[PDB]
């Protein structure tokens, strides 16, 4: 139960679709909608290839399915109440897919990559706990679509690392304020000081495509990966 | 709503047992189902309740379901770490394709990993292109010290996230703070209450 | 496919002349369920008719028995009048004590 | 012999409209009114609450009262999965109960769509009657499905309805056993035929419904009688009229006879042309208008 995409940024007023792909042979179809406070609501459903029925709340979503695999909920003209973690369904017992992030902007003119840094270990950190841990600060990007990965010498590690469960607000007083996000990799300190070892921290930020016109004076803010990186020490 | 959950979150200490509840009017309750969901993840089914008085066991998780008291009852014994997730209460009002699930808010489950050796500290970091750009490092304390966010607006303090060094079996809490501004990294975690024993290497 | 309501008017006793009396309406045969009747004297329809609650027969047509209270003479004329989609204007069945 | 029966209507007019009707008989008395308008089955007899409890009768209300609801959305969501296939109005009718036997019955469970015969349940779930359109394997696959619904299903036919109708006819003896005297009028028509007169013996307020009625010349019973269908009344008696075609003239002589269980030998006889039969005539005479033509 695949969905497409994992995360989108839209605009007020622009088209998007979410696909939902299955190979179970299942019948049903469901789309739901996750936001805090509430639990799963349900959107459109189908009960085949060919069918479309209204849920809980169908207002500014449409639905299609064109083959027994696929279901797709459209949104023609988004609104930024729009914005939630949309989830598709199948099944007679049902079976989730992994999630579809979708944040929906008035305007783009303050949507911006991450600032992305990398924070080498403290001598006496090494000295006193002979671990060395590693800290990276994604900074001042819109909206927190964000996700980090730390790489060691080309392949990615989940071993010694933890990163915020929330980006912080960079002005908090403000509506629409940029995010920080910070991550530590913590390695033994043996490790930091070999000078072959190598570590670069990845953050992957989702925000404009193609179809997005722009016309500031910044480069325009595409879906890229940011990487910081660092290598070790034998000092 | 019909389908509700209790407690908002809890808090259990690694290793301890910790409960969950669920409270719902739908009528007809054909079943029952606890989801997991990890953070960022989607929806994982744990176990099903069918019975009128239903008791289900699967791992460490075992449920109960009482349809006359129109309640369940989910039970983590030993919890880990990685069960930090949010758990879904879902009651089923038709036993076959023409049913419509009900789902709860669900309960955010956190997990406080147990510090053997606490040993409270604040480094200083450095970039790793310039050497003006720095932040600080709360790391090696206990669970039972709480991380209060940022009384200036300059200062940014995350909050505590706790890592697992596999190979070696160690855990460690660890918040991280930084400030364009006398921004000192002694007194950077001032809002916080730290303990006494906690080394403050000398910039 | 949709099938026509019969209407069969009768009394519950003998029709004796200026003597209180109840007289029966009785449509069968009819589907759809949904049926407007009416029982009228001279014309103008009477306020006070009851009801039984509907019914199905083994050939799975509809039935329902409405009556009221009346008292029978020589010229005062009592009609059933039903209203049913099976039929384009609705049906009036007068009341024949003879039949 | 007695039959014990459930039955059922349901109206969908379109994809939100819909009211569910049912009424339940036993023999031929109504025992329970149940109308969309109320959410409670009412008694309609003092004994409609056969031998069960309270406690016994709130279960099975509730029972039911789950299936009202659950029913209605159970459809709405069929023709949901066959759209383009069936569609609105649509028209349900269910009949379902059990026939009494020396402690011996057999249940049923009959259901009709658009006015048709097309499914049962038999055994341990829901079966197409043959002679049933193809498009309704898929709803009764998915209906089937449901092992909650068929094990209740079950429960009731197997072991509640004879259960329960068994305690009816002990609390209810008394009133299917009653005896009620019919009276008798008579009356004529022209016939369609040319010259040719329709007696009618008119026979009404009679409880039980078994009745004999034949129109004689002394100890001859006149084979052209016909008799009519059984009509209801409103105390839950019954109206019968029997029929006889005669050319105008063989009136006299022919009598009415009248033979009913309340009457224990004492049979009802009406002779044409007697002083009783004139009295009663004159009794009944109008304008005429608007008779059957
Ligand atoms: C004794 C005196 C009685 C007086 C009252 C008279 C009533 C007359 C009316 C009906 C009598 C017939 C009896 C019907 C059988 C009742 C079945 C009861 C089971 C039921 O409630 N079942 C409910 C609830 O069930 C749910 O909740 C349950 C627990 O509450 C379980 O957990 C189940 O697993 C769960 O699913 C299910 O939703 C069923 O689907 C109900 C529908 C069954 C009717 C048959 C449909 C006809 C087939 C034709 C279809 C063609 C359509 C084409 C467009
Ligand atoms: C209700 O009675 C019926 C028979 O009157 C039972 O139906 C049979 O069930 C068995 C096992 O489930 C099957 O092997 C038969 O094929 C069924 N018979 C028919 C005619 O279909 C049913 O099991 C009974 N249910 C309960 C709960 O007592």
């Amino acid at each position: 139960v695949t969905q497409s995409p994992r995360n989108k940024v839209a605009v007020t007023g622009g088209k998007v679709t979410l696909s939902c792909n299955q190979t179970n042979n299942h019948n049903n179809m469901y789309w739901y909608r996750q936001d805090t406070g509430h639990g799963l609501r349900l959107i459109h459903y189908s009960y085949g290839a060919g069918s479309t029925e209204k849920g809980d709340i169908p207002d500014g979503y449409k639905a299609s399915r064109p083959s027994q695999e696929n279901f797709s909920l459209i949104l023609e003209l988004a609104t930024p109440s729009q914005t939630s973690v949309y989830f598709c369904a199948s099944g007679d017992e049902q079976f989730f897919g992994p999630g579809t992030r979708l944040t929906v902007l008035e305007d783009l003119k303050n949507v911006f990559p991450p600032e992305v840094a990398v924070f080498e270990p403290s001598e006496a950190e090494i000295s006193h706990t002979q671990k060395a841990t590693l800290v990276c600060l994604a900074t001042g990007f819109y909206p927190d679509h964000v996700e980090l990965s730390w790489w060691v010498n080309g392949k990615e590690v989940h071993s010694g690392v933890c990163t915020d469960p929330q980006p912080l607000k960079e002005q908090p007083a403000l509506n629409d304020s940029r995010y920080a996000l910070s991550s530590r990799l913590r390695v033994s300190a043996t490790f930091w000081q070999n000078p072959r070892n190598h570590f670069r921290c990845q953050v992957q930020f989702y925000g404009l495509s193609e179809n997005d016109e722009w016309t500031q004076d910044r480069a325009k803010p595409v879906t890229q990966i940011v990487s910081a990186e660092a290598w070790g020490r034998a000092d | 709503t019909q389908v509700e959950q209790s407690p908002q979150s809890l808090v259990v200490r690694q290793g301890e047992n910790s409960v969950l509840q669920c409270n719902y009017s739908v009528t007809p309750d054909n079943h029952l189902r606890w989801f997991k969901q990890d953070t960022g993840k989607g929806l994982v089914s744990l176990t099903v309740l069918v019975d009128q008085k239903d008791k289900t066991s699967n791992g460490r998780y075992s449920a109960t379901l009482d349809k006359d008291a129109k309640h369940s009852t989910l039970h983590i014994t030993a919890t880990l770490l990685d069960d930090t997730a949010t758990y879904i209460c879902v009651v089923g009002d038709r036993g076959s394709a023409l049913g419509r699930l009900h789902f709860g808010a669900g309960t955010q489950l956190i997990v406080i990993p147990d510090i053997q050796n606490p040993d409270p500290a604040v480094y200083q970091l450095r970039d790793s292109k310039s050497s003006d750009k720095s932040v600080c490092l709360f790391t090696d304390f206990d669970s039972q010290t709480n991380v209060s966010q940022s009384k200036d607006s300059d200062v940014y303090i995350t909050d505590k996230c706790v890592l697992d060094m596999r190979s070696m079996d160690f855990k460690s809490n660890s918040a991280v703070a930084w400030s364009n501004k006398d921004f000192a990294c002694a007194n950077a975690f001032n809002n916080s209450i730290i303990p006494e024993d906690t080394f403050f290497p000398s910039p | 496919i949709q099938k026509t309501p019969q209407i069969q008017v009768y009394s519950r006793h003998p029709p004796e002349n200026g003597k209180p009396n109840i007289l029966n309406c009785y449509v069968t045969q009819f589907h759809p369920p949904h049926i407007e009747i009416q029982m009228l004297k001279n014309g103008k329809k009477i306020p006070k008719v009851e009801m039984s609650d509907m019914s199905f027969s083994k050939d799975w047509s509809f039935y329902i028995l409405a009556h009221t209270e009346f008292t029978p003479t020589e010229t005062d004329t009592y009609a059933c009048r039903v209203k049913h989609a099976s039929m384009a204007e609705p049906k009036t069945v007068y009341w024949d004590r003879d039949m | 012999n007695y039959t014990f029966r459930c039955l059922q209507m349901s109206s969908f007019a379109n994809r939100s409209w819909s009211r569910t009707d049912s009424v339940v008989w036993l023999g031929d008395l109504q025992t329970h009114r149940w109308s969309n308008d109320s959410a409670t089955i009412s008694f309609t007899k003092p004994w409609s609450q056969g031998k069960l409890s309270n406690q016994q009768w709130e279960k099975l209300q509730h029972m039911f009262q789950v299936y009202r609801v659950s029913f209605t959305r159970d459809i709405q969501e069929l023709v949901k999965m066959m759209s383009p296939k069936e569609d609105y109005p649509i028209e349900i009718q269910l009949s379902a109960g059990c026939e009494m036997y020396g402690n011996a019955s057999e249940s049923f469970l009959h259901v009709a769509f658009q006015g048709k015969y097309v499914v049962r349940f038999w055994g341990t779930s829901w079966q197409t009657v043959p002679g049933a359109p193809s498009w309704l394997d898929l709803p009764i696959k998915v209906l089937n499905a449901d092992q909650g619904t068929s094990a209740t299903v079950q429960m009731l036919l197997n072991d509640t309805c004879p259960l329960f109708v068994r305690g009816l006819l002990e609390a209810g003896k008394s009133d299917l056993e009653k005896q009620e005297k019919p009276v008798a009028w008579l009356s004529s028509v022209p016939s369609s035929a040319h010259g040719h007169r329709q007696l009618v013996c008119h026979v009404s307020g009679f409880y039980p419904k078994p009745v004999w009625v034949m129109w004689m010349r002394g100890d001859q019973e006149q084979q052209g009688t016909h008799r009519g269908d059984f009509l209801p009344n409103a105390d839950e008696t019954w109206y019968l009229q029997a029929t006889l075609d005669v050319e105008a003239g063989e009136e006299a002589g022919l009598a009415c006879r009248v033979k009913h269980s309340s009457l224990g030998g004492q049979d009802i006889i009406l002779y044409w042309g007697s002083l009783h039969h004139i009295l009663d005539a004159q009794k009944m005479v109008w304008n005429h208008r608007h008779h059957h033509h």
